[PDB]
């Protein structure tokens, strides 16, 4: 699912509404990013039959 | 073991009706079904022992020392609680409560129950400051649970009584709204519900920043119940919100009923005017953004110097955002406050968004053809 | 007894805290869990026990280990506001028994009921059908459904035995004094199979 990662990160937030019970326990999304160690990253390339589709680098990636 | 069966034994002999209650209570403990006693005890306090009999004070000691484990903690506060309501001596009632407080084993609803009762006693003496603190403590505990249940209902009744009498309209609104809104059923009488709804409506008019007018209409307490006094009431909620000055003035007699509105007029006059700047912009703007300055003064009907104050006061409280431009004599709004819960609010949004949905898809495909080479 | 994974379900209710079984049930059951656990371990040591609460929102304190210490600790504290909900404990026991630390064992549930059930006649027949198809049985030490209730269990226990390759037993402890900490007299010392 998604064009990107099907990963979402959620942090449990408490907010009041006035439609239902007051003070509800809910999830507000908090930003998800990625990492990777240096050897591990070269490993990610090794399994793929590509490098990556995007990295927001030069002329070519940036448009994609 | 037996604090409670010891007293029960003297008492059961002589007295018809009442003898029976004691006889049943005694047998449960002896066979040692402690739970079964907990089923019996609740009624017993309301039946003999200062409500058919006497020696409730004797019984108050007996329950607390031993019976705090044996008999359910929640039931322990509850048996005394009922007596505290009927009594005309809050000075003795408050001490019994300070002592009752359970925390014996695991989680207890027992703590919250004292907090309403203690608070109610203080208001009756006229310890105003002391009632206010007891409201802050009962609120915090409750709010922590994401739910609303019978003790939660109680909190809302105490908060509202204290607040209406001194006249803190702002402080009254939040509690009163929430009670209406979650649709409380407990054991509430019709008369008590007429009081909640009525006062909340007076309170909004005085208020600052309060645009909770629409949801009130939806809610059962106001909507289901009506009377002759309410016929003024309903109409003032509209007059104030939309900005028709004339309609409110005539309906003013209503202020008289409940003492929530007798504190000020100072903010009251400003507020209808504030509401009209938010309301008017919310209707005509939604992809337009201007409304003329000119309508505000026509929905004010008061002196010119006073208009600048009202207009600026509305940006500040959080009813609206934007700027006012008086070299075009128009009001530009960057933001217009979202309309408090209705079926209508949801409908307005859906159509506009669908129009936008069509723009993204088309534009996306278009741009993709060209710079086909750059993609690779 | 031998090659068994067990979920001991401790009832934690407002009912389970009385003076029914001296001194109070909370102490009395603590003696009772040690005698069943040890009894099964003594027979051949290759069985394990787990701990779940039958009552309210299920919580898994422990998965399979031989350890008696956990059963003894959970039992002494009980919620005042709790009451039995038989359906949640059976559902959860079955689900837990599937995954195991020591994985070879057959599935048997041992449950303490010191409360009258709070679930209707439709519920009790529904559960019995699930227990039977999975061939996972519940042995019940029952004083609770005696308190002011009828013994619903009695019917299920007969049905379940024979067909399932696990056993069910109805063990009767009269309400009020008879002890329920001197378990050797009425066997639920170990869970018996049916095959």
């Amino acid at each position: 699912k998604d064009l990107g990662l099907p990963t979402e990160a959620y942090i449990s937030v408490e907010e009041v509404h006035d439609d239902g019970t007051p003070t509800s326990k809910t999830f507000e999304h908090v930003t998800s990013e990625i990492g990777a160690e240096e050897a591990e990253e070269v490993g990610v390339e090794h399994l793929l039959r590509d490098i990556k589709d995007t990295t927001v680098g030069t002329l070519s990636q940036r448009i994609t | 073991m037996k604090d409670v069966p010891a007293f029960l034994q003297q008492s059961q002999s002589s007295g018809p009706g009442q003898a029976a209650v004691w006889h049943r209570l005694e047998e449960l403990y002896t066979k040692k079904l402690w739970h079964q006693l907990t089923l019996q005890v609740l009624d017993f306090v309301q039946d003999p022992c200062f409500a058919q009999g006497d020696g409730l004070i004797k019984l108050y000691e007996n329950f607390i020392s031993e019976f705090e484990h044996r008999v359910n903690p929640l039931s322990l506060v509850e048996i005394i609680l009922h007596v505290v309501r009927q009594m005309t001596d809050p000075n003795v009632a408050l001490t019994f409560l300070e002592k009752t407080r359970e925390k014996v084993k695991s989680s207890d609803e027992a703590v919250i129950l004292c907090k309403t009762a203690i608070g109610a006693l203080k208001l009756n003496i006229g310890d105003l400051q002391a009632t206010k603190e007891t409201i802050e403590d009962v609120e915090e505990m409750l709010n922590n649970l994401p739910g609303v249940t019978s003790v939660h209902s109680r909190f809302y009744d105490l908060s509202s009584k204290y607040y209406q009498t001194i006249g803190n309209h702002a402080s009254y609104y939040k509690d009163a709204l929430r009670f209406l809104g979650c649709v409380d059923i407990k054991d509430l009488p019709v008369s008590e519900q007429q009081e909640r709804a009525f006062t909340l409506g007076l309170a909004g008019l005085l208020g600052e920043g309060v645009f909770n007018f629409g949801e009130l209409l939806m809610h059962p307490v106001l909507e289901s119940l009506r009377n002759t006094d309410r016929q003024w009431l309903i109409d003032t909620l509209y007059a104030f919100n939309s900005g028709d000055v004339d309609r409110f003035q005539t309906l003013k007699s209503a202020w008289g009923q409940q003492p929530d509105l007798a504190a000020n007029e100072a903010q009251l006059l400003r507020k209808i005017q504030l509401l009209c700047l938010m309301e008017m912009t919310f209707t005509r703007p939604a992809n337009h953004r201007q409304l003329t300055f000119e309508e505000i003064a026509k929905s004010a009907k008061i002196t010119v110097n006073k208009v600048e104050l009202l207009v600026m006061k509305a940006l500040s409280v959080g009813l609206v955002r934007g700027s006012i431009d008086e070299v075009d004599k128009r009001v530009h709004m960057t933001w217009v406050q979202p309309r408090v819960l209705d079926l209508q609010q949801i409908k307005g949004m859906k159509d506009r968004l669908e129009l936008w949905c069509t723009d993204v898809k088309s534009m996306e495909l278009l741009v993709e053809h060209q710079a086909q080479d750059i993609l690779t | 007894m031998v090659l068994e994974s067990t979920m001991v379900c401790v009832d934690n209710s407002e009912y389970m805290r009385n003076g029914d079984f001296l001194p109070t049930r909370l102490q009395a059951q603590q003696d009772a869990v040690n005698i069943v656990c040890h009894s099964k371990t003594r027979s051949n040591p290759e069985n394990n026990v787990g701990l779940i609460t039958l009552a309210n929102d299920c919580e898994v304190l422990t998965t399979l280990t031989p350890d008696t210490g956990r059963i003894l600790s959970k039992l002494h504290t009980v919620q005042p506001k709790g009451k039995i909900t038989f359906c949640t404990g059976i559902r959860v026991a079955h689900l837990a028994l599937k995954h195991r630390q020591g994985k070879n064992h057959k599935m048997r549930i041992i449950a303490f009921v010191g409360s009258p059930v709070e679930d209707n006649e439709k519920d009790l027949v529904k559960l019995a059908k699930r227990l039977k198809k999975e061939k996972v049985n519940v042995d019940i030490i029952n004083f609770g459904e005696e308190e002011v209730n009828t013994e619903k269990l009695t019917a299920f226990v007969n049905t379940l035995n024979g067909k399932d390759g696990t056993g069910s037993h109805l063990v009767t402890v009269p309400p009020g004094p008879s002890l329920a900490d001197a378990l050797i007299s009425s066997p639920i010392l170990a869970g018996e199979g049916g095959a």
